[PDB]
């Protein structure tokens, strides 16, 4: 006998079993790193996707500045990626989108974003994935680097008493002009501090479903954080009104968008037209988005609004037009037998170029011009996982295009676009005009850097496609975005994690990523993960751990074993219909009054605020 | 070690000693300190404050507690609830839980249709007494329908809900019909035309032959499936044209296949598939089946058969101006290629109504006939027998229900064993006080339960059970619970062999002494009760100590003793080579260890 | 109110701007007054469309081709432990001694380990002397009731064979030193490609069988129920657990769980020390030898021992090393077992039924020694194996609701017992089994995903989706069209090297498209 766990694909569908093809969600044990070779390859491919050769020496650094925007050359072999943007077409597409949605559309959205920003407290910045300190020169949570920055301001030129986003931003601006700056002790001059502020660091973390292509996810510093948040807030207020924008949210709403799109399509065309779908996946979505075009576009948006927003929205873009990238750890030398090994940093690789291998040399000399100390002056591209909302706006602009050249032939298109993945729906009346329409779309996309892959985009008749792991079909829309918790990496308290995991399971059920039996199994697994993390077990179990010892003696004094907490030799009582309800609220009336009042004693040395927290 | 921080005065004011039992607990502190704080510490009364502050969560809990859970059903798409939409309704399934509204009519319709199906199926056990047994079942079946205790002889008529079973059972009552038809689960109706029956043959494997019937004239009909509608015309054993107005993929495939079978269009009515030749059984256990229902059943088995049937219908390339109204092999609305003589559209086809009532005539196979044949219903167009719990019902005539399963048999056996006690002579307590256990191995009830025992290895079960019984009687230490538990096995003769630790009935269930189980359970503080699949039963007697002595109900030739970890763990097999004055631990259940000593 | 401006900021803003504009004001004025001239834009897009040659194929005139797997020696075994060739001593479980440190000592007391004395010359191996002396040191440590190993000569060597050397400061470097030592950039090696494994199918088959012992993987309890939904869920969970717990894949999952759970504690409380850890598992029920029904039997099992080197998990991306000494009663073959040094350690006994008693037949015994590394992330990935069940459960319920929804009624038991699923080919003909029996194949597939996970497998799994979608389109007669198939085949061939899971899946995918060609028209032969 032989085995082939794919023959079940013959007499069955694919929308029901495709999920079995991918491993289960969780932390990738690959440990995808950001070494110097990978970073240098990234910078090289960035400069190349720019199809130009123009430059202009700067005045603040005495360094060339490849100006790859509106200067396309080298048209040959243009099916491969390009990054040179055209401002005329860009603004034209933006105007088309405005015309469709309405006149006071951008104005209304930017006004809403503004008013939203005004009442915001800078403290929000503490909510972030990770950052890069400009003083310790490392990666840390947001709160730490924020405290460092504020206390440095205190130590150098008195405290910052603004307590608001606008005062914070103006303080950052002012700091750009200080000649000397202090921090716990040492200080630095103007140029060094400027550089540090415009630095970026390559992070290895890439956790999600689909594809972990974020080997070198870029993490900026702290100076630019608030402006990035402002621009993203505006772009978000805009992306909500767009029908073909599945980025801001997913699941139920995403299916609503899917089915609305398909039904409107079917109801739009006539009996002679027949449509088709295509599943596309943009390649190099980070090495072809330039902040210069974003700057021009934000200008076009705020062109008619309060000058406050005009100046504010024009900050983060220029901060990204000039971005030094920290080259990773430098190469190493070694003798023939490898018994001895020297280690050198990045700043010194230009000092030993005669030793490095050819492949490593030819990949380093053309960039030696742009190196400053240990970093590389990347003037464009967009490496961070930032501006996803704004990039989505540009994609939606690409899809809302229509002219008379198509109308004359009786053809058109529409579709839906996430950050870097899309689905196209072409319409025509011939098995040839479809090709013409597709090529037209690819051309208009290449005009503004948004490219498309050829080895990862396929297509067929309207019934079948895919989008953000949601394999749509005539029915039986299948999702694959099943999330789950992880305690070991994020340990907080023995009274919060469980409620968070229950809420997560509830959400996953809403999004159709989980079904009743699957949800119950997932719950009984997450409970056990919780126990094993915090080293707690029931009373029935014959464990002998420290925490159990005392529980192994002070237990006979109680009868309401059901009312006990999981954190205290308890048993589970929540179920499908009791997820929104924390276990505490569900056992309150059942806990023996003694234990109850012994738990809810605000006169203790330390979601229902329990006496189970780990400050 | 002490990651958790704490306060200082708050600690001393509570008098929390470190290393209470070698646990430091701590400014810093451990996590176990919280356990020590919640198990022995100050007592407050702040419940009201907690409830008031967290009012939203406890109000959500209250609302939740204010629910009346209802049934659920698997199906598809053709504020207070937003808090629960995750658990209220998905996409393939849904639960009809309600809050305050009540109206029991459609559930009553489901109940009546289910019981009608049940009875009409039960009548399919003979060849001659069909109508008689049917009507007698009807007259012997009453129900507490809704709130009124009505009979099942007037509801079938007073009700107005077309169905194969309603019609098949009401025709025998000379009841009015509505000119509706039922070819399987599908619902049909005539529009125009008429014809006469004609016979033809069909081969199986290429050698044999079987006769079927059809119509030779033109006639238009209105098919209909769940979330689908259609119109079509049959002519000379073949389907001329057809149109559909209900847009769903699976409902359109199944509806089209059913209408094709109804028109007998296709070559599979000339020859047969190679799968049918595997059986060639167009017959029931002892009855005959037409070719149409055999073909249908062959469809229900797998969708590959459905696709093959649809391929039998010609497939062609769609022409311009028709894509909007074409079809695909999988029910796709439009496609470059479609099937011959098809037309898709939107909007359900309005169904006509016939205001002419009639009465039919039942046949040996209960098939009803109004006129010119034109079968309206039958048992062949029913689903397979599906057991479903019926409540608010009374069914007295034989064939009402088998009501015989090993579980129920065991329940009744244990009920009889319990009643035998009877607090009197020639019963369990009298034989106990007399120390006459041999008679226990001869009572009648145990002989009635004997058939429920695993036959292959009943001797060893009997040996062990007699050991336990005698050892508990002679000494006078016993427990009525464990006795009654093992008695049903003390009937056959004993033999030598290997025992494992469980006593198996014949339905693969089991019982084990010294432990609890779904089939048999009991506990102290409720010793007057004995659970049987959760069904609490009562003891005709009262006891406070007759059960308290279980030192001999766990093992055969041993007795429990005080716990001692020094004693070595053993299994049930090595027990044979143990001696006296030699303590031994042993598992008595799931993670339950106890010490034993011989005798 | 306004964003008070500095100076350097303004200079930057005026510097970084598009090409034709040299001041923020000119660009701003050009934007704020941009007007629409759709004709020039249409001409531009047409010009771009001309200088692009976007091909669009239909998979019908230009079909796919079979994938070319690498060539060379066969891919060897990779998982840390042994699955099919394993062996285990057993003993009764005591709840008062339920810990690794105690279980190992008890196993040693009855004296079956001390009797394991590997002879000097191995069957196939590299560093026999080090492994042998280290085994002697392990027995010595266990006898002394301390799991530590004092001498650091063998463990040090076998952990350092990968890389160990001096380091010269960059500041003390000159040109004469370089010329003297011949320093160069350390050449980077690549994994050699390997062939298709001819031992994977056997492992899969063995894994699907049902184990004599049962209850390997622990699970939590079941909360109460309040309606039909939760009751149905509980029923389904109980059915699946009862079917799966009894397989061998469950045995391996339970072993990974309980052993990695011990390594993660040794790497946390005794870093920088060399400890000894057992490779054990715990059972809770078996099948009677006289009856095919389950019977309670709580028991412990010992597959081997694993030593630990110094592990801090804060340097070298938290890589540490271990060394495994496992027991087996199946002699090795040179191809599948390449990373293993093997010996023959006396004999042992096998126990089997004989009428109403148990008997024992002596057999030889082998000891498989191997070295390997681990990390903090891999520990977090193996300990969380239970999730396999979840995945498998999801597939069951996709089939058990879709169907239940097509007919609009509970068909769980019916489909589980009737719905036939293709599993493989025997004698050039398909084989089918019920769903209740194919869950096993699903579970082993998910497990193998959890074991051989690495970047290669991610690339393969992310690419195969397109082939599967193309096949689905073929089934339902849709003119699937693409842009560059050969490019996709190359993307799939570049991620196929020295990973038996990826090579096995590639081979099986080729066979799948071949078998479907009898009903599809988009693939070569």
């Amino acid at each position: 006998m032989e085995i082939n766990p794919y023959l079940m694909f013959l007499n069955n569908d694919v929308t029901s079993l495709i999920s079995t093809t991918y491993p289960y969600t969780g932390p990738p044990p690959m440990s995808h790193g950001s070494s110097t070779k990978y970073t240098l390859e990234t910078i090289k491919r960035t400069y190349d996707y720019s199809r130009t050769s123009v430059e202009k020496t700067s005045k603040v650094f005495n360094i060339p500045r490849r100006k790859f925007c509106n200067c396309l050359e080298d048209k040959d072999e243009l099916v491969k990626p390009t990054g040179n943007v055209d401002i005329s077409s860009l603004l034209g597409l933006a105007e088309m989108m405005e015309k469709r949605m309405g006149e006071g559309f951008f104005k209304h959205c930017v006004m809403e974003a503004e008013t939203e920003i005004l009442k915001m407290h800078f403290s929000r910045l503490t909510e972030g994935r990770q950052t890069y300190d400009w003083t310790s020169e490392r990666n840390m949570p947001a709160a730490t680097a924020l405290q460092l920055t504020v206390d440095a301001i205190k130590e150098t030129e008195g405290p910052f008493k603004g307590t608001t986003m606008l005062e914070y931003c103006n303080k950052m601006i002012e700091m750009l002009d200080w000649k000397e700056i202090k921090f716990k002790i040492d200080s630095i001059k103007h140029d060094e501090f400027l550089i540090r502020a415009l630095t970026i660091n390559t992070m290895a973390k890439d956790g999600e479903r689909g594809k972990l292509q974020r080997r070198a996810i870029a993490t900026p510093g702290m100076i630019v954080r608030p402006f990035s948040k402002i621009v993203e807030t505006v772009a978000q207020k805009i992306c909500e009104k767009l029908k073909e924008s599945g980025l801001p949210v997913g699941g139920n709403e995403k299916k609503a968008k899917l089915k609305t799109t398909v039904t409107s399509l079917n109801a739009r065309m006539n009996s002679d037209q027949f449509a088709v779908n295509i599943t596309g996946d943009n390649s190099k979505w980070n090495e072809c988005q330039q902040p210069e075009a974003y700057l021009a576009l934000l200008a076009y948006i705020t062109k008619d609004s309060s000058d406050l927003m005009k100046d504010l929205c024009s900050v983060a873009p220029v901060l990204f037009c000039n971005k030094f990238v920290k080259l990773g750890q430098g190469i190493r030398l070694s003798n023939k037998r490898k018994t001895k090994e020297v280690i050198i940093k990045a700043e010194k690789m230009g000092k030993y170029k005669n030793l490095m291998r050819e492949e490593y040399k030819n990949l380093f000399e053309p960039l030696e011009k742009y190196i400053q100390k240990d970093v590389c002056f990347l003037p464009g591209g967009m490496l961070m996982g930032m501006f996803n909302m704004l990039s989505t706006v540009l994609g939606v602009s690409t899809l809302c295009y229509m002219d008379e050249e198509l109308k004359a032939k009786g053809c058109f298109w529409t579709g839906l676009q996430s950050s870097d993945d899309f689905v196209l729906f072409a319409v025509a009346s011939n098995w040839s005009n479809i090709h013409w329409t597709i090529r037209r779309f690819n051309a208009v996309c290449k005009l503004i850097g948004i490219n498309m892959s050829l080895e990862k985009s396929y297509g067929s008749l309207p019934e079948l496609f895919e989008f953000t792991s949601m394999f749509f079909d005539g029915e039986f829309v299948s999702n694959l975005a099943m999330e789950l918790p992880a305690f070991t990496t994020a340990g907080v308290n023995e009274g919060v994690d469980f409620t968070a995991a229950m809420s997560i399971i509830k959400t996953n059920m809403i999004n159709n990523s989980l079904s009743p039996s699957t949800a119950l199994m997932a719950l009984r697994i997450c409970l056990q993960e919780f126990r094993a993390t915090y080293r707690v077990h029931p009373w029935d179990s014959r464990v002998k751990g420290g925490r159990m010892k005392i529980i192994n003696e002070f237990i006979k004094t109680i009868e309401n074993k059901d009312g006990l907490l999981i954190a205290d030799g308890g048993k589970l009582m929540n179920n499908i219909s009791t997820l929104h309800i924390p276990e505490e609220v569900l056992k309150f009336e059942k806990m023996d009054e003694q234990y109850r009042n012994r738990v809810f004693n605000p006169k203790n040395p330390f979601a229902v605020v329990s006496t189970h927290s780990f400050r | 070690k002490f990651p958790i921080i704490a306060n200082k005065r708050m600690l001393e004011e509570a008098q929390i000693p470190k290393e209470h039992n070698n646990v430091a607990l701590w400014v810093l502190a451990s996590a176990s300190c919280i356990n020590y704080w919640n198990f022995c510490g100050p007592c407050v009364n702040n419940s009201e404050v907690i409830k008031e502050v967290y009012k939203s969560r406890f109000g959500r809990l209250e609302r939740r507690k204010e629910i009346m859970w209802k049934e659920l059903r698997f199906t598809l798409v053709d504020p207070e609830r937003m808090e629960l939409i995750h658990a209220l309704g998905g996409e393939t399934w849904i639960q009809e839980a309600n809050t305050a509204g009540i109206s029991n009519v459609d559930q009553r319709k489901n109940d009546i249709r289910a019981v009608c199906r049940k009875v009409c199926l039960a009548a399919n056990a003979s060849i001659m007494n069909a109508k008689s047994k049917l009507v007698e079942y009807i007259k012997s079946t009453s129900m507490r329908i809704g709130e009124t205790e009505r009979k099942l002889e007037e509801l079938i008529l007073e009700t107005d809900d077309v169905s194969p079973e309603v019609t098949l059972c009401k025709s025998a009552l000379g009841g009015q019909l509505g000119k509706t038809l039922s070819f399987g689960p599908m619902l049909l109706k005539k529009i125009s035309g008429s014809g006469v029956k004609v016979k033809d043959t069909v081969y199986i494997q290429g050698v044999r032959a079987v006769q079927f019937e059809y119509w030779s004239e033109q006639e238009e009909f209105y098919g209909e499936y769940k979330s689908a509608t259609a119109l079509f015309s049959r002519k000379e054993r073949s389907l001329e044209w057809i149109t559909i107005g209900g847009g769903i993929n699976e409902d359109r495939k199944r509806l089209l296949a059913m209408c094709m079978i109804f028109c007998r269009d296709g070559d599979y009515f000339k020859d047969a598939p190679a799968t049918i030749t595997m059986a060639d059984l167009s017959t029931k256990l002892g009855r005959e089946i037409p070719y149409q229902y055999v073909m249908m059943n062959w469809i229900q088995k797998s969708e590959d058969n459905l696709e093959a049937l649809l391929y039998s219908r010609g497939i062609v390339e769609t022409n311009p101006g028709k894509m909007g109204s074409s079809m695909g092999i999988d029910g796709s609305k439009r496609a470059i290629k479609s099937l011959r003589a098809v037309t898709i559209q939107s909007g359900k086809i309005d169904m006509p109504e016939s205001k002419e009532k009639i009465h039919l005539e039942l046949s040996d196979n209960l098939e009803a006939f109004d006129s010119s044949g034109r079968i309206v219903a039958t048992i062949l167009d029913l689903p397979s027998d599906k057991k479903v719990t019926f409540q608010d019902v009374s069914f007295q005539h034989p064939d009402l229900a088998v009501l015989r399963d090993e579980k129920t048999a065991i329940t009744k056996g244990y009920e009889a064993l319990i009643k035998r006690l009877g607090t009197g002579d020639n019963d369990i307590p009298s034989l106990i006080a007399k120390k006459d256990y041999l008679s226990l191995y001869n009572l009648p009830e145990v002989k009635l339960m004997a058939p429920l025992i695993r036959p292959n290895r009943k001797g060893v079960y009997s040996r062990v059970a007699r050991k336990l019984v005698s050892t508990q009687v002679t000494t006078g230490h016993y427990s009525l619970h464990e006795l009654i538990k093992v008695l049903p096995f003390t009937y056959f003769a004993p033999k030598q062999g290997m025992f494992e630790g469980r006593l198996f009935f014949s339905n693969d269930s089991f019982v084990e002494p010294g432990v609890n189980n779904n089939v048999f359970s009991w506990s102290k503080a409720d010793s007057s009760k004995i659970y049987c699949h959760g069904i609490a039963i009562r003891v005709p007697l009262v006891v406070g100590d007759e059960h308290m002595d279980t030192s001999l109900a766990l093992l055969e030739g041993f007795s429990v003793c005080e716990n001692d970890p020094r004693a070595p763990m053993v299994t049930r097999q090595d027990l044979i080579d143990v001696g006296f004055g030699q303590k031994v631990r042993l598992f008595v259940g799931q993670g339950s260890v106890r010490t034993f000593k011989r005798t | 109110i306004e964003m008070k401006k500095g100076k350097t900021f303004l200079e930057l803003r005026d510097e970084s701007v598009p090409l034709p504009f040299q001041t923020y004001e000119q660009m701003k004025d050009y934007c704020e007054k941009f007007k629409g001239n759709p004709r020039e834009l249409a001409s531009k897009v047409s010009q771009m469309q001309s200088n692009i040659k976007l091909p669009i194929k239909h998979y019908e005139q230009n079909k796919f081709r079979q994938i070319r797997l690498p060539k060379g020696p066969m891919a060897p075994y990779t998982h840390k432990f042994l699955m099919e060739e394993a062996w285990m001593f057993t003993k009764i479980s005591d709840p008062e001694r339920s810990r690794a440190g105690e279980i190992l000592i008890d196993f040693f007391k009855k004296g079956n380990l001390s009797a394991i004395r590997p002879k000097d010359k191995p069957l196939q191996g590299k560093y026999p002397i080090h492994y042998k002396n280290l085994w002697n040191q392990i027995k010595a440590a266990i006898a002394d009731r301390t799991m530590v190993i004092n001498e650091n000569d063998h463990s040090e060597f076998l952990g350092g064979i990968g890389r160990a050397s001096k380091k010269i400061p960059e500041i003390s470097l000159t040109q004469d030193v370089i010329t003297t030592e011949g320093l160069k950039q350390s050449e980077n090696k690549l994994p050699e490609p390997r062939s298709f494994p001819r031992w994977f199918n056997a492992e899969w088959m063995w894994a699907i069988k049902d184990s004599d012992l049962t209850g390997w993987v622990p699970m939590a309890e079941y909360p109460p129920a309040d309606n039909e939904l939760e009751d149905y869920a509980e029923h389904l969970n109980k059915t699946m657990e009862g079917v799966l717990q009894g397989t061998n894949c469950a045995r391996e999952m339970g072993k990974c769980i309980l052993t990695v759970g011990a390594l993660m504690t040794e790497c946390r409380l005794f870093p920088g020390k060399i400890k000894v850890v057992p490779i054990y598992a715990r059972s809770k029920e078996r099948k009677s030898m006289q009856e095919g029904l389950p019977v309670p039997s709580e028991m412990d099992c010992l597959f081997g021992i694993c030593v630990k080197s110094k592990s801090h998990l804060n340097k070298d991306d938290g890589m540490y090393t271990i060394i495994t000494f496992e027991f087996s009663i199946r002699e090795p073959n040179l191809e599948k077992h390449q990373k293993y040094t093997v010996f023959e350690a006396g004999h042992t006994t096998v126990r089997m039924k004989k009428g109403e008693s148990v008997i024992g037949r002596e057999v030889p015994l082998y000891l498989y020694c191997r070295t390997t590394a681990l990390s903090k992330i891999k520990n977090d990935w193996l300990s969380k194996a239970r999730r396999c069940f979840i995945t498998t459960m999801d597939t069951v319920e996709t089939i058990c609701l879709r169907e239940s929804a097509k007919a609009e009624e509970n068909l769980v038991e019916k489909t589980l017992n009737e719905k036939q699923m293709w599993i493989g080919k025997k004698n050039g003909e398909l084989i089918a089994q019920p769903l209740r029996e194919a869950l096993r194949v699903q579970l082993v597939q998910q497990f193998y995903f959890c074991i051989y996970n690495d970047s290669q497998l991610e690339g393969f799994c992310n690419e195969q989706k397109k082939i599967l979608m193309a096949l689905e389109g073929d089934k339902k007669n849709k003119s699937s069209f693409g842009f560059n198939p050969e490019g996709l085949l190359e993307k799939i061939e570049e991620c196929l090297i020295n990973n038996p899971m990826c090579l096995f899946m590639a081979q099986r995918l080729n066979e799948l498209v071949i078998e479907a060609s009898k009903r599809g028209a988009k693939f070569f032969k």
